[PDB]
């Protein structure tokens, strides 16, 4: 049934079809045998598709409810529907949230899972942060700093400065400073030291994954840009 | 232009 | 809930690409019973293309996979029995579709563009199951498809100007649907060319609400042709 | 390049 579930996690991904990717994932994760790499990143590219199309439909029609001041019954109809957006978005959030504390984080076995997985949890906080408002939000806050820290130690102590996960990490991590935190140094800080660690090691890349470690640094630069300027 | 995160969507 | 509020959630869906909702708000219109406005209407053709065109694109990439995988018995019927899945919820669309275009849209239109706008949206439903029919079955729905488009080719013929978007777009998924359907390369480009040169010799009857959707229709017209003459 | 109808989702 493993192996299975993975096939058809790989067919609906083809179909873009991803609450069908999700799924299969999800029903792997709950079988209680860490993932391997393959199947981590299926799960992952699975939610992040899920929960995305309620962050960009979220963003548009916030951006709406904003425009709309002063035009009464238009904007009660947009924040009913953001509120709509946000419920599901919730829910997504704390499926995988559910998963990465009953399965992932605790039979991690290889620094490398752990930092993915806490990583993963920081995200998903992140995006319970991005439309918490009032009493919890300050909890919410910190459940995503709390586990973006403890797999920004993990990295630093474990995994080489151009490995993928750690640079990852440093760019969400950063992002989290700015957009969460409201903390535009703290986060130009981390991103220039995560590209300038990389710089001056780029003697680890490896033929595997070089790719992927030389496209996060072009986007801690690109934000390092678009927040300096 | 929007500030990156990783994974995203698209890629 | 009532009408023009539900219109305007529709339009706030389609901002926020949630086509599901959309659809539901313009099908909760239809059911209202009362003709639509050009506007509304619109944006029930949007909102169910977007749900439907989902399913048929991902029937198109599940089919083409189940047919690499001859030989392969475990992978050939996982990918069957998923294309058989999309295929059930592809057919209750249509057939949602065509259930309101029976019930309110065909019998309710008093102007011949109307009628023209949805006995086409009737054609490219059935022209949809047709894609994912077999048998006696299929030719029973590709003759349902073909009398649809049919009526509206003469009623606009009759009626309508050649620049008339909706004669236009008519023309262009009644020459499609015979390439694609009846598998005439002939006769769809015979349409196709008639359609663009009827409308070419006429540009002046175009208005500034027009122009734009129908020279754009024009130029797909054309590449199809270019297509189609390779 | 793929034939048109529209609508285009
Ligand atoms: C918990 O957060 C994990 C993030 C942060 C780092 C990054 C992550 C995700 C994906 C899974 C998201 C985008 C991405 C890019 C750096 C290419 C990766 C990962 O790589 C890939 O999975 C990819 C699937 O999408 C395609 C386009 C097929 O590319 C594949 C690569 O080849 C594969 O290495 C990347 O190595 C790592 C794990
Ligand atoms: C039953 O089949 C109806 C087809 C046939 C021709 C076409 C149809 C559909 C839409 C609704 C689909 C694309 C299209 C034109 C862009 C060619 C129209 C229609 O135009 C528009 O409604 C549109 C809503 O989508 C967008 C892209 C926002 O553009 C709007 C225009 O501005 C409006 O004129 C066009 O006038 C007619 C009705
Ligand atoms: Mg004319």
């Amino acid at each position: 049934d493993k192996n299975e579930l993975v096939q058809k996690a790989k067919l609906a991904e083809q179909a873009e079809r991803y609450d069908d990717m999700a799924a299969c994932m999800k029903s792997v994760t709950e079988q209680g045998a860490e993932l391997s790499n393959e199947e981590r990143n299926l799960l992952s590219v699975a939610y992040k598709n899920v929960v995305g199309a309620r962050r960009s439909s979220w963003r548009v029609v916030s951006s709406i409810e904003q425009k709309t001041e002063g035009a009464e019954k238009k904007q009660q109809m947009a924040r009913e529907y953001r509120e709509k957006i946000e419920t599901e978005l919730r829910d997504i959030c704390n499926d995988v949230l559910s998963l990465l504390e009953k399965f992932l984080i605790p039979n991690a076995s290889q620094a490398e899972s752990k930092v993915f997985y806490l990583k993963m949890k920081g995200d998903y906080y992140r995006y319970l942060a991005e439309v918490a408002a009032g009493d919890d939000k300050k909890g919410i806050v910190d459940q995503s700093q709390q586990a973006y820290q403890e797999a920004f130690e993990i990295s630093k102590k474990e995994m080489q400065p151009t490995h993928p996960i750690r640079l990852g990490l440093a760019l969400n991590f950063s992002v989290f400073y700015y957009e969460i935190l409201n903390s535009p140094e703290k986060a130009c800080s981390l991103a220039k030291t995560a590209f300038d660690e990389a710089i001056a090691e780029l003697d680890t890349l490896s033929e595997e994954s070089y790719k992927d470690s030389t496209l996060i640094m072009q986007l801690l630069r690109d934000n390092l840009t678009l927040w300096t300027s | 232009p929007r500030r990156n995160t990783l994974p995203a969507m698209d890629q």
